[PDB]
């Protein structure tokens, strides 16, 4: 469902 | 289709970078340039040429703006001055030279309101094509670069859109309007791409 | 495409239902006979111009089809010390192609796979047969826009490579048939270690295929009463001097001379209209039959004449 | 003297690549345009017969190309069915832009093994016409007086797919938001709707 | 695709093992023996006639690359003097390759002493079969672009007759056309074919007496050596095969009389005389 990665600075 | 523009405040100058983002918006939407001209900015033939006949066009409609004052706009696609492949109408017509707010609302909000005038829906990728913009001046300008048409009458064919205002002001003639006269870009404007 | 079983009853008798003068017939079979030996010879290829693929054209409906059937079973026959039985696979060029991409691969894959993995069996003796080599110069590249080849062509010659992988084998016998010799594949007319030209049947051929189907009539009794027929050799022999017992063998002799390059199937169709236009008699018994021959290739004559 | 239409129809996982580098791009010029990410350092491809956006960040690179196949799969399993992009502020980090395209797959897909009719033609303008527009919404999304970050939000019906990387999170709403439509676009097995959630201004 | 060094010994010999019917080993020496004559000292180009472009055309694989490749091996035998090496190219329509092979050329071109050739099969039949449009155009441009190095010979073949295009062969300055090969290069094709047959007893035997060994026995018509005449005979009328033809012509003999496992040599060699003696009736 909601699902997050990194995102980079 | 016809959409108008809701605005409470009036203007002057805002009219010229109204049309100039419009111009260059639709320019855009009509597939006559690889980006918008405001993003443009990179990459500095055919590129940077027509990119300067389009530039040239601006300054000298920033020009004729900062002169007097205009009731409508046209912008052509293909066709000739006296028919369109299509056209855009962009009223003025209910403008007098007052605002506090920023040109920039009254673009975002036309603008958005264009988006929600829900207009440029053509799956149908047009060609490569041709470009002329006109509007009207005062009968006596003494406007040197553009050029009258005394003959002219607005085209009733393809009529993709007028965009036409409205600024919350009650009520004005028309006799204002009736002395002045269409004028037409010196050079068609032509829309490259790769 | 189908599927056929080496000697079965469909095709007994189907070799010497076709005759041909040099037995050039003969020239084809030991040809292919001695093809197929030479890998047994242990023998190079690429120094001598020589495959294992079969080329005939001439005028159409000179059982050219049946012809290169009747020689895959001959072939077969004779190689029973090579190969036990094997596969005769009717590749319908028609039926080959489709409209979309993965209709192509569903083709390669069922038809070539099942081609390819037949040829595995190294008791079976491979036939492959090729009615139209017209439709695979279905897209003879002469046009500016070849109707879109991006899909044709890189299957087509890719069916030569499959035609390349097969003739890798030893056991292949490629058969290929035209009914024209004008416009015919480029590179692949050039693959042509057979270009077999037919011609019409003449007469020593045409004297057997009457005496052929009048013993058919005879046998089936359509010719009521038994007669007895004679060889073109057997007449020479006796100098064709009119008996009253040779006389009928004679006629038939004359009837095919004057009954020259009609065709194989109008040949062997004419008895038919013999029996049906002029004698119009459940019973011909004889020579009424035999003037009704005469008026019938008279009438396929004219006609040609009268096909304007 | 003749011609022939050859159509080669489409598949799940053809809708599923066209779709997926559809997605690719978009959010390359999305975060291109309205200031996200460094402009400057970016450039322009050939691609559905337009220019494109084009990124060079090696870091955004690699991980887009992995959301780009992981999406190619959860299409050919018709997997996901919301692909929504927050825009938030750098520190604070409020939400201010949230880009929603919501998806419909095939389910049908499993036996639908024939293709459908449609062109890559009408796939490819009718993209276009999404670009084209998307390009446009900047001309009214209030501009972003400061610089901000983003985070990237999607919505699979099943809990039960998830590749090890990937982490549950929350919804991610925004207080005072307008919410508008954008053109919608299919293939007849995947449809995207699409619409942008922007913080309402302050101020008029 | 390929590599080849100057004279070492890979086609070492291959010169004189193509004999041409119409002295074009000596006229073809002509050739290259005056083209660098010109392309040493950069003589008035724009006025007077040269390229650097072997071509010819005719029956396919008529020893026609394989006289490019000879003759690059005798163009250093004569000509080692202006170049201590050289450097001969396979370049096949068979097609990236093409970018670093010409800057290989480049690497060759490098050298005084390095006598550059740039051999192309089938030249124009790039346009046989048909995304190697890049290809045909950077080859090209290279083709155009490379010229003025005096130390490149350019070596193309046609493998086409008069089917060429503008862009490859009008260009040329130098071409020729040789029908079919002599009695003698027929019978080492003959030859060719009769070695692949003594190779397992398939004709069963007798040493083939090659061209130079029919010379050397001052004619001594015996045992073998009546080859000749009926190679002659083979060769009265052979004018005018094709090497697809003249290579299938042994194979179609042993197909119409032998159709045994073997027969002697003899009466294959009257079987192809009448074969032939059939495939000029035609
Ligand atoms: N030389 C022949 N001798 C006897 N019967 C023949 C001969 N040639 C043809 N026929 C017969 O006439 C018909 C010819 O059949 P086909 O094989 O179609 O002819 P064809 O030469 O193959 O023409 P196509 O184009 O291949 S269908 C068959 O019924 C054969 O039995």
């Amino acid at each position: 469902k909601i699902l997050r990665l990194s995102g980079k600075p | 289709c016809m959409v108008p523009v809701v605005f409470p405040g009036p203007v002057q100058e805002g009219c010229c970078q109204f049309t100039c983002e419009l111009l260059k918006h639709i320019m855009y939407q009509r597939q006559q340039l690889p980006l918008p001209y405001e993003q443009l900015k990179h990459f500095y033939r055919k590129c940077q040429q027509a990119l300067a006949e389009l530039e040239s066009v601006l300054s000298h409609l920033e020009d004729f703006f900062a002169r007097t004052l205009v009731p409508r706009v046209l912008i052509l696609l293909g066709g000739n001055a006296l028919s369109p492949k299509e056209f855009y109408e962009l009223d003025l017509s209910l403008l007098a030279p007052d605002q506090s707010l920023s040109t920039a609302a009254c673009l975002r909000r036309l603008f958005r309101a264009i988006f929600m005038a829900d207009a440029f829906s053509e799956l149908q990728a047009p060609p490569l094509m041709g470009t002329v913009v006109m509007a009207q001046g005062h009968r006596n300008c003494g406007e040197d670069w553009f050029r009258p048409k005394l003959n002219y009458r607005v085209p009733s064919r393809g009529h993709k859109l007028t965009v036409t205002l409205s600024c919350g002001r009650p009520s004005i003639r028309t006799t204002a309007w009736e002395d002045y006269i269409w004028f037409q870009a010196p050079v068609t404007f032509k829309g490259f791409r790769e | 495409a189908n599927h056929w079983v080496l000697p079965a009853a469909e095709f007994h008798g189907l070799w010497d239902s076709l005759v041909y003068d040099v037995e050039v017939k003969s020239h084809l079979l030991d040809y292919v006979m001695t093809t197929l030996l030479f890998s047994d010879k242990n023998v190079n290829s690429n120094l001598i111009t020589w495959n294992r693929v079969v080329l005939l054209h001439g005028p159409p409906g000179t059982g050219k089809t049946s012809l290169c059937k009747a020689l895959a079973q001959k072939l077969t026959i004779r190689l029973s010390s090579r190969y036990r039985y094997g596969q005769l696979i009717e590749i319908n060029s028609h039926s080959l192609f489709s409209k979309w991409f993965s209709e192509s691969g569903k083709l390669v894959t069922k038809m070539f796979q099942k081609i390819q993995d037949l040829i595995d069996d190294k008791d079976a003796l491979v036939f492959v047969l090729i009615d139209q080599v017209e439709s695979l110069t279905a897209a003879r590249n002469a046009c500016r826009a070849g109707t879109e080849p991006s899909d044709a062509i890189r299957v087509v010659n890719a069916v030569l490579t499959q035609i390349d992988q097969i003739k890798r084998h030893s056991n292949v016998v490629i058969l290929t048939t035209s009914n024209i010799t004008e416009k015919i594949d480029v590179a692949f007319v050039d693959r042509a270690d057979i270009k077999q030209y037919i011609g019409p049947p003449s007469a020593a051929a045409i004297f057997k295929i009457y005496l052929s189907c009048l013993e058919e009539l005879m046998k089936c009794q359509i010719i009521y009463p038994r007669q007895q027929l004679l060889t073109l050799r057997e007449l020479e022999m006796i100098g064709f001097i009119e008996n009253n017992v040779s006389k009928l063998s004679l006629l038939l002799n004359d009837i095919s001379r004057k009954s020259e390059g009609l065709s194989g199937r109008v040949l062997r169709k004419l008895p038919f209209l013999a029996h049906a236009l002029y004698v119009q008699a459940p019973t011909v018994t004889i020579e009424g039959f035999l003037q009704a021959l005469s008026l019938a290739v008279d009438k396929q004559f004219e006609e040609r004449k009268k096909l304007a | 003297a003749l011609q022939l239409s050859r159509e080669q129809g489409i598949t799940l996982r053809g809708s599923a690549e066209i779709v997926a580098e559809f997605f690719s791009f978009g959010i390359n010029s999305i975060l291109y345009q309205r200031g996200i990410y460094p402009s400057e350092t970016f450039t322009r491809v050939q691609k559905y017969g337009l220019t494109l956006l084009v990124t060079t960040d090696l870091e955004l690179i690699k991980y887009l190309n992995n959301v780009v196949e992981q999406l190619k799969d959860w299409l050919y399993k018709c997997s996901v069915q919301k692909l929504v992009v927050v825009i938030s502020n750098i520190e604070s980090g409020e939400v201010l832009e949230r880009w929603q395209f919501d998806i419909e797959c095939d389910k049908t897909a499993k036996d639908d093994s024939a293709p459908r009719e449609k062109s890559q033609k009408a796939i490819q303008d009718e993209i276009r016409s999404v670009i084209r527009q998307i390009t446009a919404t900047v001309t009214f999304l209030p501009l972003l007086e400061v610089s901000c970050s983003f985070d990237l939000l999607i919505y699979t019906d099943k809990d039960l797919v998830v590749p090890e990387k990937w982490e549950e999170s929350g919804p991610q709403f925004i207080t005072n938001s307008e919410e508008v439509r954008l053109r919608s676009f299919t293939t007849t097995i995947h449809k995207v709707n699409s619409m942008v959630a922007y913080k309402i201004p302050v101020n008029d």
